[PDB]
């Protein structure tokens, strides 16, 4: 934990950029400059398909990036605003747990490794379906439940 | 007229190949549609 | 007039049979929860998934 | 039992709808107007072959969606008139347990997921076979015994 950085704006934080493996994850819909000076200077390749902005970590100096994994067994995970529960192909939370302005928050498994980065959520009544950027064995994927709004 | 009448039936001229072409195209479309219908019917009837 | 009328009616019957085939080959996938329609069958029968 | 997601659909109660997975499911032979006065306004696709009818669940009640699964190991399952046993490729209940008007009752595994939806059944003395719809991997099916009738 504590490896993430808030992407700062003029007067408030609009999202969170996470360090995973050797890439500086950052959602693309959120805009800002990133707090840390060096990270702001990297070339961020974008993709509207996956709503992501990533760049090679200066791994010569950043040797603290979070571990990652590709398997997502159904169970319970945590995202620093509570505990996210897995079911089928959705992530659900208590309705008030999620809030705008905290998009890009990494979510971990029980062993302290990230599995997905939240982009937004759809309030389903009691639960909130999370739109996340995860990855399978090979390549990233964007699970977007119906009616999910950006954060 | 020295000859007989034109013809009591279907003595239209060559370049009725237009008729043959349009009828053949429509028949091909109908045959393809019927084949698709019967193959999906066989698939749905196998399912139980 | 007769030839034009029947031919357009023939293509109408063909398109109707195509629609019926699409309905009867797609409803099993519609009823089943999970929505695992393959990409190939979605393209062939001209349907889209709920995550695209 | 421990989770309510069913709704009736007629002033004279005959048949019920369920919130299974991402579909609101109601058997075809029953007729009526699904309550809460919004679900009945949904567009419903029907198939007289399977005696089934479905519609997309509105995002409002995605939280109320019941979990479901496709495996049906031999054993005992419970519904709202007691318990059933999936013995020998058939769902069977003790005679007299079911009666007309009981279609649309789900059938649950011990973990609370849905594995079946009852339409009716026939009796052989002390026991009674069931006519039920179920879904294997990716495709629903319908199983019916000899001399059954709609409930
Ligand atoms: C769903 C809809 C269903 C509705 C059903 C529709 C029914 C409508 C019809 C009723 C029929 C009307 C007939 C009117 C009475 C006429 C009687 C007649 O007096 O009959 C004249 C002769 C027929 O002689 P017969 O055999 O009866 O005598 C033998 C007599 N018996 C058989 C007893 C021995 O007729 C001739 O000979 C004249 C020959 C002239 C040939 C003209 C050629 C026209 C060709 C056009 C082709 C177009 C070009 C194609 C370009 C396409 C490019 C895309």
């Amino acid at each position: 934990n504590d490896c993430i950085f808030e992407v700062k704006h003029e007067g408030k934080v609009t999202g969170y950029a996470c360090l995973v493996g050797d890439k500086v994850m950052k959602p693309a819909h959120v805009k800002g400059t990133i707090d840390n000076a060096d990270l702001a200077k990297l070339a961020f390749k974008r993709s509207s398909k996956y709503d992501l902005e990533c760049a090679q970590i200066p791994v010569h100096m950043k040797s603290d990036a979070s571990k990652f994994t590709h398997e997502k067994p159904e169970g319970y995970y945590n995202w620093h605003h509570g505990a996210v529960q897995y079911s089928g192909g959705r992530f659900t939370i208590p309705t008030g747990a999620g809030k705008p302005g905290d998009s890009g928050r990494p979510i971990f498994d029980n062993k302290g490794r990230v599995v997905a980065i939240v982009l937004g959520g759809a309030n389903e009544g009691a639960r909130t379906a999370l739109s996340v950027v995860t990855w399978n064995k090979d390549i990233v994927t964007k699970i977007t439940p119906e009616g999910a709004e950006e954060w | 007229a020295s000859h007989t009448t034109l013809g009591v039936q279907d003595i239209s001229v060559t370049a009725m190949s237009w008729v043959q072409k349009i009828t053949g195209g429509v028949g091909l479309v109908v045959a393809v549609a019927a084949l698709i219908l019967i193959v999906v019917l066989c698939v749905s009837f196998s399912r139980h | 007039s007769v030839a034009s009328f029947v031919l357009l009616s023939m293509v109408g019957v063909a398109v109707g049979m195509c629609m019926c085939a699409r309905r009867r080959c797609i409803t099993p996938y519609e009823l089943t929860p999970g929505a695992t329609v393959p990409f190939l069958l979605s393209l062939i029968c001209c349907i889209r998934t709920a995550k695209a």
